[PDB]
Formats: structure tokens, C-alpha cells, sequence
């Protein structure tokens, strides 16, 4: 089983810039390298086949190179339609294997998030379940860590972070860190805090409430 | 021209079998290969097998041996893929692809196969109360299966709205949040089609 | 039964404009043959009549005329695209302008797949050339599919300039895994299209299991079933049936050279892709077939730049380039030295630690030099001036000769000396001393040759039983000017580069030339 | 009485960085001399002390080191502008990179007038070069005006590359009308600044009426009044007083070469511009004078590119360039052949119908070749590799020798053969045959030389009473390696181009070199 | 006496265009050619001396070439300050001679003149002299024709034209034709008209008055 | 720095003699040449002669021999040029130029020499009355006619300098009488000319004439 290690996993660039995505195989895949472009909620289209050969309708700006184990995809002057996910694939020996992917993100100015804390509703406690949602409204870049301070004590496996795709207008992110606990554990403590550590923030902002 | 039309999205339980079709057009169906590649959320792309319709010659990946069976009908130019004894791990987007030489040039729209021991149930809408620009929202918790349609003030409010994608909990039930930023009457129109649940929850501080 | 019509060309060698019956420059237009426009007419005629047609090229489109000299491969890309070739196999002459002279003009501009399974790449080139040439390609022909696998001669590192970064693997060794890959893809109809010669074509047909038909080149082999329509002598029937080791009857085809004939083979296949029948003959592209007005328009449009290049200065000379018959057929002339210096320089191939160069010797008959060049016309040398020196459109070929054969050649060079007969040899990397008082056939008294397997080149006596590599005109290798010992005793002969082209390149490189009479040939 | 201080340099030859006492590469920095930064210090010191100062250059700033090789004249323009030269005269070496290699780098970038009255232009150049160099220029020096008229060696077409559109007129014939024009402009103080040699300087001083002082170059003449401060032997006093045909005492000055000395002459004039007194001496630019930190900063900044060029590939070799003493001091070596082929090629100058080239012969002592070059390092040849072969920073000079002198040289070449002695000659355009069994001084048995006055070059026997032009290293012309007959019997000797540079240019031009041992030197 | 033939005598160009002025001498002036720039009502400044050498402060855009008899002045990218008169001069043999000159006019859109006829004042008639002024206000190009029609009859004399140089703001010309006649001749006729013909006007505009 | 200051404009009668000065500054006066060039209207530039002050060496053009005499004063660094037996053909702008070797690098402002048999007399200012019905593109025009005066110049300013926009003062034209004449016009909107005042300020310093003629419809 040939393993396909694709780097970088994510890339931030602007329209007109040069894009370089590399794909490395565990074995010599004898030039049988195929590149695919996949837009969110859509079928993946073939870009390049057998290292360098372009698919029908693919523009001149796209180019592929490589040999043996190391292969490379290049977009000379990036376009707005070129912002998608990119996957490499080996067709030398079966089973055929794909790369992890490369998400192509639109670059904009560093924007600080607007943090908001939400306590669980009175209707929610009646069902014996409590959820505290921490918000991170319209920010850039994606790099952001969310911590939880229940009476000034860290949480490990209670929260699940949900992020949205870049907005068609502003090109910013939005995060949803939902810390879930029982009705018993919620009534035990009083101070519930959320700490946000983002690149666009000088001093990591902390938002709290008292039950 | 060259087009590959797949069957609609399907929901099955663990142990059941699913049959996904792929209709071909614009090319000589018998002289081309038909491949099957899946995509699970946060797992990547996985190759399953292939069929040469002009001979009914099949080849499957050792992992899927005895679990997958590929068939063809030269009349309607359709390729069928069967998956016996399913599991929650088999929840993925299944694609059919055309191959002649070196690569899979044309792919189908995709078919979503949802496998879980979970039972169909309506969501519980809880309001995310604001505190004295300030943000407020709605928490759509414990429902199966996807999707949900949330609109603020019966469609009138769209600016500053952010509806997060659903997250599969440890219980096997989905959960998401729909927020909105407004300067310091707000009602969320939550509508869940698979269970016919319509909740118009009002957000108050 | 599914019937396939295979149309093929090989070793076209920049013969884009129509030629004479002997493939030289067209003089009498009413009796002229070949040409890329005439081929277009015949190809289009066949495509209208037969439903399953494939136009294939078995390499060597490169090297031949002023077209290649000026357009450097862009003419090949343009006209092959116009004729709508289905697939091309890499020839040895495709590497003549180096690996960059193939990648940029042809490989990147061609609208069809260019094949070769036995060429492997290393170093920094490996990643740059990857995917530009394919080992095979499945070609849809209506309701069916036909696989085409390619191959290139292992002799390319000596005949052309592929560089340090390319390796030419054994054809049968490299083809079989690629033929087997087509079998896994359920391709039951396989054509082996390549440039290695007739003998190698027969070997692939016999030993490479899965190959249904072999379409070749390199050797300029002419095969005909029946009475030949022109001056070419058939080497066998068309097709040449080879009995494979698995029992199958495999047809082998070739369409001579210089675009005089269009190969035409009709194969009948069963549902399992087995050859039921194979028949055909090469079509003679003669005056009866009209030239397509659309293609001829492009030919004439491009021919303007060629006429402008022929009058342009290639370089300068500060010495009178003495090409007079009174000098070149009697003694060492500086024109003979210059051409032979050009001939050696052209054949400087990438060498390992075994030799400084694989070839060091040159022989050129005096009768081959047809005009001097005057240095008082500002020193200017044009293509037109060189055309007066070398006007017969020949090539400068690489041969392998025993020392004895070469000693016999130098004895023939002065057997009837003093009569201005053109057999008198001009040299390069050879030192000869004649004694004309001696009996004819025993006049060579000293014959020293430049070494090859040496780091520092020096002159050593010629050994009678040792084999030597020599650069000589096509005319001599074919026994011209009485050199029957060359024709009858050569151990290897390979088709080279155009005569004017070789000297044109050398003068352009040198910028300013000053060849002298340095004593390569001596008397008494 | 109005006193004028004339500061002058001549034949600097790219010696921008400080040199040794012998003008070679600096080794012991504490005892190093010259340099453009040190000159700046002394010039600025004088300017602060004397009210009437003029800094003049008498040509040959061009050709000498890696500085000229890389910056191709831009370094001369930059540093002469920095030192604030008042006027420059054109020398032979200013035409080394053709007329375009002078117009673009120097003529267009220099912030001072560049003079020459005896250069006339024709053809398409005439309109392009018009006004870029002036015949004369009136320079205001405080309350007075001093006219400066220029001249260039009539021998530039045989020593450099001025092309076919420039004519070098007789100096005295061309100078007088321009000196007369300055007299009409009421200029009573006239300096003749030029590059034709000491003998010509003396002639202009004696015959050109109106000239008050002659500042020259070309001949690298060292003149000193008193005890010399270094190794240079005075040719006369400083200044050299010439008695003109009109009765006047005219001082003549020169400041040796390679920027070791700064010429310093103090002239006293009367109201009518007549020389009352003239005295001075060349200032030795030694360690006691510090290098200006501002100029040294620029020198070090530019020296980075020079170090990057020395490691760069100039060209390739497919043969081992055998420069071993065991070969080059005993027999014909391919390194000796290559250098001599480079030497001839460098001296290919625009010839008329009289010859194919004015010079065809080359001699190089074995002891001059100090290292071989290996072809297995990818074939690469760098400036650094060539520096190991030729490390003494000499030049390849043009001399005129009688046949007898050249026969004596070849007899010296093998007088004590078999001892690995250095005097053994490597050749170009010469064919020698030795018989070592014979008495020393009677060992040359055949000596054939390549012709010049011939349209087709051929080898003819050397004539004892006929004068031949030879390219040989500076070291031999100066009687080095026991070649006293060369020094004592040469009829003409001229300063040439740098040794490494000559060979670097040839290799770059050729791209791929393959020199062989072709039998230029033979035994028994 | 060396004759200096300079061509063109006048040149119309725009800012940024290439300007070529040629100067030809009757004898070989041995590269002693000097170019001068003269602005209206100001001293001529030296531009180029001895064919190619630029004067102190002269910009790089100015360049001079030539040899023997034929010489050339070139302005690569024309500037607003470069609109003046240009003269060549030979300094080889005395007497030194100059060229006829080259007027450099700023090229602009075709403008029609504004015709205004003025009758003689009552103070003027008292001195026994009458003058009628026909005005041609702000127009392009310079080329114009004035036809005095006294009682529908063309006049030979009387008229004297006065023209102005291109304005610093709108780059237009202005003309004034003054028809001078005695007190007896002016009182003899009643209809006084001036016919104006210009490039801008489609038909010749006629401005008249009745005494 | 380098400056050449010439004498003021002069008016002479036929047969008279004119002496034009040229003061030098910013350079060594004695080591440079001083040339004299004249420019006649519609005749071009004409070279007259040269002087080397540090020796008083003169050279004149064969045409001007016996008509021109050049002098110098090393004290004030002034060069004088004399022109005997003046004629109407000698009416030109005279320039002095500095020369070192090849060219005349710096020139003087110029001196206008006017040669005419006419005597000094003041001008007659007549108003060029506008018309309300003669609206040639909305905007109407009005001016002043400065007739019969000698010599030049005249300075005309509208509304005591306040009005400058739309003003066009034509160059003087020498009549058959030997007297100069010119016009000074201005374009102003029609509606406003009926209520506004337009006074042309005509000044002629050689005769001491100041006329402030008010233009009325
Ligand atoms: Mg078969
Ligand atoms: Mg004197
Ligand atoms: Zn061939
Ligand atoms: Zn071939
Ligand atoms: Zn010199
Ligand atoms: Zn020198």
C-alpha cells in the first residue's frame, strides 16, 4: 500500500500569486501521478494526468512536474475560480491511493474575532443537559485555540469546535466551541469562562459569566 | 456530451445492503473502465474497485473483498455497486469514474450513504440569550438525520447571520448553532424536513 | 469482423515540399513526387472512404532540409497537426538539437501523443520531461479501442544528442511490461509503433507477446507485394509476416523514407482482437495525386523566410576557402579540411570515461566539393554559398570500417592520380603519406589515425584488423566514386545529418574561420 | 609667474586594487603599492596644497586584470570620475572590445573630456561617434586657461580592435592644425597629452610648434631626476628636455605603468605662456600613503562579483588538458597547443588584401604552463582553473623577429634537453623537427612557418633574413628562461593582453574544446 | 560663406512625441555643429556643442548626431518647456553662420474663431481718419483668411494683420485686421463687412455693420 | 554665477551711431572670448564679430568691416560694440555671447536697436465699442485702439490690473507713416457688460502719456 504525503495541508494566497503544492509517495510510482480539483459540495474534476499532461479545458496557468517519488503542481498566476481543494493520486499499483489534500484559501488583512458567551437556557436544563456556546465572529486567519475555565480549571474532552467556510464577501471565519455537561455538574459550579487565543489579538481575550 | 448520472442519497441501518447506480452518456460505454471512489468526512479519498462493462471483468481492493459487488447493464449503460453488511464507518460520499488509460477523467455528482444505528427524531430548539454590537442565536440539538433550514425573522433578517455545519455527537445524533450579530424582536425559523418539525423560537435577554 | 486501416509514414526527414523521384530538390514539377500537401490529399481521400483509419508516424521527421535548419521542429509540429496524425514514435533524429530542441518545438506543440517505452530519464531532466512522452496510449477508433506502444533505437546516444540524463533500454525487455499493462486494461488490439530498424521490428513481432502489428522505421525499408511503382527495390513483401514464438502470424510494415510513399495496411480482427487477415501496399505519392491548395498555401507562406535565410550571413572567413577541383582532387585543400572539421564537430556525442569521443576520423572525396568560396565579399558566407559547394542534398553518415578496408580506400584515392578524378580523399583526424612512384594499390606509405579511447588525443598507426568509426558522405558509403570496398566491407552504416546543414552549424558556431593546409596529406 | 602642477598617470591597465612591488597580485599588505584608493589620497593631498592642479591620463586604463574582464570599462569610468580626472587621451587598449566597447562604457559615462586629434571616422560610425571624443579642449585653471590636445598610436589597428570605420592619422601631421586652432583662440599654454610612445612624444615636442609640454604613455617609460625609489631603471631625467626646431626647451613626461607612480611636474609660465622653468619627479605610491577608506569601500563592494566570476563555468573540455611539466617540458602537449591557438585567435585584427592576418605564429615556453586541467569535473573550466595554469599575471605580446633569431630560440629550446628545464617551446602556426643526436645549437633540422601574405594559409620554410611577427609571453620578450637572443635581437615589442584573459575569451567562444597532439613538434 | 539649410521651418507636435530637426551645411563643417534653444522675447541658450556634447543642465531627452554636412537634433519624449525655436550653427570657418530656425508649436484640437467687427469711434472721425477692426478670437490652427468687403467689393490695401503667439492656457491664436481709410472715403460707403475663412468653420463667416 | 547683462533698448535715426554694452560676471573675463550676434525680424541670426579682452584682439565679418568697432574695459568687465552709419536694415536684436573653445555657452538678454527717421510722439487711444445684438457665441468682445505713436513700447492693463482673464494685447504694427499701432481686446459675458465698467490703462513712457479710456456700448 503506497502512502501519499501531500504538503501543505492548507494554503493562504491572493489572486495573481504563484502556488506550489507537493505530493510524495512511499514507493517509485513510475510517473503515474494524477492531480484533481474539488470545489465544496461538488464532484472532483481531473486537472493533470501522468505527471504533466493537462486535461481538456484546463488553462495554461496550471502545470505539473515530478518523477520517481516527488511530484509538484504549479499555478503561475492564481485566479478567483482556482480557490478549491487539490488532491494527488497514484495509478502505478493497486489499490490506488490519494493524498490528504490542500485547501486553497483567499488571503486578506488580519482580523480579530468578536467573542461572545452563551449560558444554557431554562428549557435545556429540564431535559438534564447543559451546553455553553463560545462564539468567534468574523476573523482571519483560521489559526485560533479555544480554552475552557470552569471555576478556573481546564476541560479536555467536553467541547467540539464547529467552523464555517469563508464568506463570499468578507472572506472571514466563524467558530462554534460547544462545551456539553450534565444538569448536575452545571449546578455544582458558578464561574464559567472561555479564553480565545488568536493571531489578531495582542492579549488573549477571556469572556465569562456567573450562574 | 460526457456525463455520469448517479442515484439519489440513501439512508441505511448497520447490517443492511445498498445498491448505487451510475448511468453513462456521450461515449462508447463498453470500451471504457468504471471505477468507484468513496469520501468520508475527515478521512479523505479511498479507491474501492473497477468494472469493464464490455466483458463484466471486476477487480476489488483486498479491504473491500466480499463486501463489494459491481454489476453492469449494456442496455441502459448503467453500472451498479453493491455494499453488503454496512457499518457507521461506511458513511461516505460514493463516486463513479470513467477511465480509458492513465486517469479517471470524468466523475459523477456523488451519492451519500448514511449508516447509523440511530432512530429518526425531531430536534430540540433552545435560545442562545444575549447580554447587555451584541450576538444572539439558536441551538438545534439532538436530531437524526441531516439537514435543517434556519432563517431569521421569517427570512427578513439575513445580514450578520452565521449557521454552523452539523456535528455528529457521541449519541449518534446531530447538533448545530445558528447565530446573528445585531447592534445593542428576534425569532429563528427552524425547519427539519426528515421529521416535519417546525419551531419558531424567540430569543430574549 | 472489425476492419482497421493503418496509414503510416517514417523517416520523412524534413521533405515537406515536393521532391524529385530520387527525393532531391524538385526540378520538373509535372513529374515531381511526395510533399506534405500531396499526403494531405491522399489521407483525406482514404478517411472519406474507410470508417476505421489511423495515421501513424514511426519517427525521424527531424533533419533533412533548410526547413529543419530554420524552423527547428516547429514545421514538423505544425504540418503533422494539420495532417491530423493519431500518434508518433520518437526517432533518433528527434534528439539532434538536444533534449531542449525536442521538448520545446515538438513535444509541447504536437496535438497527438508522442511515444517511447524504452527511454528512461535521470538527474534534473527526469522531473521536467516526465509525461511529455508516453510509453503507450489507448486510441478510440469508433466502437473499438486500439493500444499503441512505442520504442526508440538504443543507438541514439551515438547518432544524435539525447544528453547525459537519458538511457535507451532494450526494446523487448522494456516493451513487454507495457504491452502487459494494455492487456490488464482489456485492450485486445495492440500496434507496436517505433524507430529501431527492420531487424529489431521482426524481433519485437516474434518475441513481444500481445503485439498484433509492428509499424517501423530507421532502416528506410521498402516492402512491396507485386510490381514496384518506382525505383525502390523491395526488401520483402508488404506486409512482412513474422511467425511469433506463441504461434501467431504478425504483420511487419515500413513505408521507405522522405515522404515518397504513404503506408497502407488493412487488418481484419475478430471480437477477441486476433488478426484474421492483413493486406495492403505503400501508395506512391505521384503527380496523379494533386497537392491540397490549403496546405500548399502554408508551404509557400513559410518558404519566404527560407529564401531570406539562404542569403543571410552565417559567419565570416578571413581566408580564401579553396574548393577548386585543381586543388581538392590533387592535394590537401583548406575547403576539404573545413568540411571534415565540421563533420567531426557535428558527431561530438556525450562520452563516458571510455573515450574523449566515440568517433575521431573523417574522409571526404574531392569530387564532393563542387565550388570554392571567396573571402573578399566582406568575408561573408551564406547558405547559398555553401549550397554551391555541396549541391547533391546528401548526408554525412557514420560507418564502421576495418583498418584494411580504409587502407584499400586510400589506395583507391590515388590509383589513377593526375587525371582530376574525384576519388581523391580529403581528411580529418587522419594523417596520410603517399609515394606515387610505387605500384597502384601499394602507394600508401604512412597512415596514422587520431585515437578515441584516450584522454589526450594523439596520432597512432592504423591497424589492419581493428575496427574504426569514420564520418563520410552518404555517396561513399553507397560505393560512389569507385569506393566499392567501402560498400562491400562496411561493418555498420547509419543515416546522418544533411551536408549543407552540418557545415552551416559549424561556421555559425565558429563565427570567424581561417582553415589552413596543415599537412594532413603528404607526398614522397 | 603662473605655476601649474601637472599630475599624470599612463598605462594603469586595470590595476585598481593595490599590487606588489612588481605590479602583480598583493601578498604582503604591509609592503604593497599602487591602487586607485591610494592615488585618491595623494591627489587630494596635492590639490589641498597647490592652487593650480591638473589630473591627466595618457591612455591604456583598459585591459589588465579580472576587473576589465567583468566590468568591461565601467570600472574605469567609475573610478576615474571618483578621482576627478581633468582630461584623458585614447590609448590602443581602449579599442580592445571594439568601437562599441569604448562608446558605451567609457565615452558615454566619463565626466571629463576624452581626447584624440589623429582618429578620423567614416561609414555609418562617423555620425554615431562624432563629438564623443574631442581633438582638443580648453581647461580653465583658476585665473588662466590651458589647452590640451590629444593623440593615439598610429599602430592601434595592429594592437587592438578599432574596426574598419576608424583611421589613425600621422600624429605630427594631425596635431599641428589643432594646435594652430588653439593659438587662434588665444590659448598660450598648450599640453600635448597622448598614447604613442616616448620616441613619438620627443618628435611631437621637437616638430609640433606651439606645444609647451608633452605627457605620454604606451612605452611604460620611467623617468627620474635623482635616486630611483624602487626597482624601475630610469630611461632619462624627469622631465626629459627636448630642444624644439623653433628653439624652445620642451619638457617630456611619463609615469611608468600599472599605477605604481603618480607623475608630478611643476611648470612656471610667463604672461605670454612661455615655459620659465619645469621640475618634478614621479611620486612612488607606497605603504606610507594610506588608502582612502571611501574608495577602498567601493573596491571591496565590487570585488564580490569578481570572486563569483572566478568560480563560474567559462566553457567545457571533452579532453584532459595536459599541462604537466613531464609533458610540456619534454614534448608537444595539448595545453601548449590550446594556449597558442588562443594567442593567435586574440591577435586576429582587421586585415586588407595584403594578408589573411598580420600574425600567424606563436611560441610559448613549457615553464610558463604551471598546471593541467581535468575534464572529469563535468568538463567544466573556470577562471580559477586557468589561474592555476597561468599564475604570474603576465601578458601575451606581439614581437618582430628575424628568422635567424627564431632559429636561435628553437636551438635554445633543446640545448640541455632531458632535464625538465622550462625553455622547451610549445607552438602555434609553426612546425618544428629536432634531431637530439646532433650538437647543441645545431639540433633544429626542419622549421616551417605559417604564411601571412597568402589568401590560403600554408606552411613554408623559415627564412633566416626575413622578419616574422610572433605572439609570445611578456616573460620571453624580456629574455626570461634564457631567451637573451629574443630580448637582444627583437626588432619590435608591443604590450599585449593579460594571459588568463586571452585563454578565457577563446574557451568562452569555442564552448567545447578538444585540443589534440597533432605533430607540430617532432623528433629524430 | 557656408549656408545652413534647416528643415522643417515649423513643426506641430504633442507632449511625449519624438522630435527630429535636421541641419545641412554647404561644406564639410568637421563636426563643429552647435544647437541653440530660444524662447520668445528671451536670450538663446546653448543645448548641444560639437555635434553630440550636451550643455550643463540640458536633460537626457535631448540628443545630437551627425557628421560632415548632415546633422540631427532629437527630443525623445517632448515636454511642455521644450516648445521654443531651435537654431543650428557652424563653428568650423568664419564668418560663422546660423540656420533659419524651427518653431515648435503645441498640437491641439481644431477650434473655430469668434468674429467681431468694430466701427471707428466718434473721437477718431474728428481727426479725419477711420479704422475698422475685424477680430479673430481664440482659434486653432494659425492658418486663416480675412476678406474686406466694402459695399460688396474686395479691398487691396488698408488691411494690416496683427497675430499673437499660442496662449499659455488654451494654446490658441488671435488675429486683428485693421482697414484704414480717410474721413471722405468712410462717409462715401454704408455697408462694411469682413469675410473670415478658417479650418474650423464649415462656411466662411461674414460679420458686417451699416454706417 | 555666469551672467551677461546688456544695455537697455535704444532708438536712433539714420546716420547715427549706437554703442551697446555687455557686463560680465561669475567667470575670468580676460581668458574668454566675447561674440556679437544680431537677429532681425524675419531674417534670422547673423554673426558680426568677436573680441578677446585679455589682449584687445578683434575680428569682424567682411560685411560689417568699417561699420563695427568692439572695445573693452577690464575694470568693470564690460564689452562695448559700436555701429556707425545706421540704416533701417540695422533694426535688430543684438546679443553678446561668451565663448571658450567650441560654442557660445552663455548669451545676454539682448538689446533692441530701432532705426527710423520718425520723431517721438504720444499715442491716440480710441475705444472699440461692443454690441448687444452681435452675440458671437453668447460672450461679447470690447477693446482699445492705440494708434500713431513712436517709439515702442506701450503697456495696456484692463480695470487697473484687476481684469486679466480673456485679455489679448496684439503686437505693434509699423504703418506706412512710420508710426506704430496696436489693439488690446477682452471677452466678457453680454448680460454683465451693460452694468460693468471697463477702463483700459494705456501708458507710453517715451512721451509720458497715460490715458484711462472707458469703453461703452
Ligand atoms: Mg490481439
Ligand atoms: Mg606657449
Ligand atoms: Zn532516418
Ligand atoms: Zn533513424
Ligand atoms: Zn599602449
Ligand atoms: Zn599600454
Amino acid at each position: 500500500d503506497i502512502q501519499m504525503t501531500q504538503s501543505p495541508s492548507s494554503l493562504s494566497a491572493s489572486v495573481g500569486d504563484r502556488v506550489t503544492i507537493t505530493c510524495r509517495a512511499s514507493q517509485d510510482i513510475r510517473s503515474y501521478l494524477n492531480w484533481h480539483q474539488q470545489k465544496p459540495g461538488k464532484a472532483p474534476k481531473l486537472l493533470i494526468w501522468y505527471t504533466s499532461r493537462l486535461h481538456s479545458g484546463v488553462p495554461s496557468r496550471f502545470s505539473g512536474s515530478g518523477s520517481g517519488t516527488d511530484y509538484t503542481l504549479t499555478i503561475s498566476s492564481l485566479q478567483p475560480e482556482d480557490f478549491a481543494t487539490y488532491f494527488c493520486q497514484q495509478g502505478e499499483t493497486l489499490p490506488w491511493t490519494f493524498g490528504q489534500g490542500t485547501k486553497l484559501e483567499i488571503k486578506r488583512t488580519v482580523a480579530a474575532p468578536s467573542v461572545f458567551i452563551f449560558p444554557p437556557s431554562d428549557e435545556q436544563l429540564k431535559s438534564g443537559t447543559a451546553s455553553v456556546v463560545c462564539l468567534l465572529n468574523n476573523f482571519y486567519p483560521r489559526e485560533a485555540k479555544v480554552q475552557w475555565k470552569v471555576d478556573n480549571a481546564l476541560q479536555s474532552g467536553n467541547s467540539q469546535e464547529s467552523v464555517t467556510e469563508q464568506d463570499s464577501k468578507d472572506s472571514t471565519y466563524s467558530l462554534s466551541s460547544t462545551l456539553t455537561l450534565s444538569k448536575a455538574d452545571y449546578e455544582k459550579h458558578k464561574v464559567y469562562a472561555c479564553e480565545v487565543t488568536h493571531q489578531g489579538l495582542s492579549s488573549p481575550v477571556t469572556k465569562s459569566f456567573n450562574r | 456530451q460526457v456525463q455520469l448520472v448517479q442515484s439519489g442519497a440513501e439512508v441505511k441501518k448497520p447490517g443492511d445492503s445498498v445498491k448505487v447506480s451510475c448511468k453513462a452518456s456521450g461515449y462508447t460505454f463498453t470500451t471504457y473502465w468504471m471505477h468507484w471512489v468513496r469520501q468520508a468526512p475527515g478521512q479523505g479519498l479511498e479507491w474501492m474497485g473497477a468494472i469493464y462493462p464490455g466483458l463484466s471483468d471486476t477487480t476489488y481492493n483486498q479491504k473491500f473483498k466480499g463486501k463489494v459487488t459491481m454489476t453492469r447493464d449494456t442496455s441502459t449503460s448503467t453500472v451498479y455497486m453493491k455494499l453488503s453488511s454496512l457499518r457507521s464507518e461506511d458513511t461516505a460520499v460514493y463516486y463513479c469514474a470513467r477511465l480509458l488509460d492513465y486517469a479517471m477523467d470524468y466523475w459523477g455528482q456523488g451519492t451519500l450513504v448514511t449508516v447509523s444505528s440511530a432512530s429518526t427524531k425531531g430536534p430540540s430548539v433552545f435560545p442562545l440569550a444575549p447580554s447587555s454590537t451584541a450576538a444572539l442565536g439558536c441551538l438545534v440539538k439532538d436530531y437524526f438525520p441531516e439537514p435543517v433550514t434556519v432563517s431569521w425573522n421569517s427570512g427578513a433578517l439575513t445580514s450578520g447571520v452565521h449557521t454552523f455545519p452539523a456535528v455528529l455527537q457521541s449519541s449518534g445524533l446531530y447538533s448545530l448553532s445558528s447565530v446573528v450579530t445585531v447592534p445593542s424582536t428576534y425569532i429563528c425559523n427552524v425547519n427539519h424536513k426528515p421529521s416535519n418539525t417546525k419551531v419558531d423560537k424567540r430569543v430574549e435577554p | 469482423p472489425w476492419e482497421l486501416t493503418i496509414l503510416h509514414t517514417n523517416d520523412v526527414h524534413s521533405r515537406l515540399e515536393q521532391t524529385s523521384e530520387d527525393s532531391s530538390k524538385c526540378v520538373d514539377a509535372s513529374r515531381c513526387m511526395g510533399g506534405v500537401a500531396r499526403l494531405f490529399t491522399k489521407v483525406q481521400q482514404i478517411r472519406r472512404a474507410e470508417p476505421n483509419v489511423l495515421l501513424l508516424d514511426a519517427g525521424d521527421q527531424y533533419q533533412g532540409t533548410i526547413w529543419f535548419t530554420v524552423y527547428k521542429g516547429a514545421e514538423v509540429a505544425h504540418f503533422m497537426n494539420a495532417l491530423r496524425y493519431d500518434a508518433m514514435a520518437l526517432g533518433n533524429h528527434e534528439f539532434d538539437n538536444g533534449v531542449e530542441g525536442l521538448i520545446e518545438p515538438l513535444l509541447k506543440e504536437a496535438k497527438f501523443p508522442i511515444l517511447s517505452a524504452n527511454i528512461s530519464a535521470s538527474g534534473p531532466l527526469a522531473s521536467q520531461i516526465s509525461g511529455l512522452y508516453l510509453p503507450y496510449k489507448v486510441l478510440p477508433v469508433g466502437d473499438e479501442v486500439v493500444g499503441i506502444v512505442g520504442y526508440t533505437s538504443k543507438e541514439t546516444p551515438f547518432l544524435s544528442n539525447p544528453g547525459t540524463n537519458l538511457v535507451f533500454e532494450d526494446e523487448i525487455t522494456a516493451l513487454q511490461p507495457e504491452v502487459d499493462k494494455l492487456k490488464t486494461l482489456n485492450v485486445n488490439k495492440i500496434i507496436a509503433l517505433g524507430h529501431s530498424g527492420f531487424e529489431m521490428d521482426k524481433l519485437i513481432a516474434q518475441k513481444v507477446r500481445g503485439v498484433d502489428v509492428v509499424v517501423g522505421g530507421h532502416s528506410n525499408t521498402f516492402l512491396y507485394t507485386g510490381n514496384p511503382p518506382s525505383k525502390e527495390v523491395p526488401a520483402g513483401k508488404y506486409p512482412f509476416i513474422v511467425t511469433s514464438d506463441d504461434g501467431r502470424k504478425v504483420p511487419v510494415v515500413q513505408a521507405y523514407a522522405f515522404g515518397k510513399y504513404l503506408g497502407y495496411l488493412k487488418i481484419e480482427f475478430d471480437e477477441r482482437g486476433n488478426v484474421i487477415s492483413s493486406h495492403g501496399n505503400p501508395i506512391l505519392l505521384d503527380s496523379s495525386i494533386p497537392e491540397d491548395p490549403s496546405i500548399k498555401a502554408d508551404i509557400n507562406k513559410w518558404r519566404i523566410k527560407l529564401d531570406d535565410y539562404s542569403t543571410q550571413e552565417l559567419g565570416k572567413t578571413i581566408v580564401y576557402l579553396d574548393g577548386s577541383s585543381q586543388s581538392c582532387r590533387f592535394r590537401e585543400c583548406n575547403m576539404g579540411n573545413l568540411i571534415c572539421d565540421a563533420m567531426i564537430n557535428n558527431n561530438l556525442r556525450h562520452a563516458d570515461e571510455m573515450f574523449w569521443n566515440h568517433v575521431s576520423m573523417c574522409i571526404l572525396n574531392g569530387g564532393g566539393i563542387r565550388s570554392p568560396i571567396d573571402e573578399r565579399n566582406d568575408g561573408t558566407i551564406t547558405w547559398e554559398n555553401l549550397a554551391a559547394v555541396l549541391p547533391f542534398g546528401g548526408t554525412f553518415d557514420l560507418v564502421q570500417l576495418k583498418g584494411s578496408t580504409l587502407k584499400k580506400a586510400f589506395e583507391h584515392s590515388v590509383h589513377r592520380y593526375g587525371q582530376s578524378t574525384g576519388e581523391f580523399l580529403q581528411v580529418g583526424g587522419i594523417h596520410v603519406v603517399y609515394d606515387l612512384s610505387r605500384k597502384p594499390g601499394d602507394r600508401v606509405v604512412k597512415l596514422d589515425v587520431l585515437c578515441t579511447s584516450c584522454r589526450v588525443p594523439s596520432y597512432d598507426p592504423l591497424k589492419m584488423d581493428e575496427v574504426y568509426k569514420v564520418i563520410l558522405p552518404n555517396f561513399l558509403a553507397n560505393g560512389g566514386d569507385g569506393f566499392q570496398m567501402i560498400k562491400d566491407e562496411l561493418l555498420r552504416h547509419d543515416s546522418g545529418d544533411q551536408d549543407i546543414n552540418v557545415v552551416s552549424t559549424y561556421i555559425s558556431k565558429m563565427k570567424v574561420i581561417y582553415p589552413a593546409v596543415e599537412g594532413r596529406i603528404k607526398f614522397s
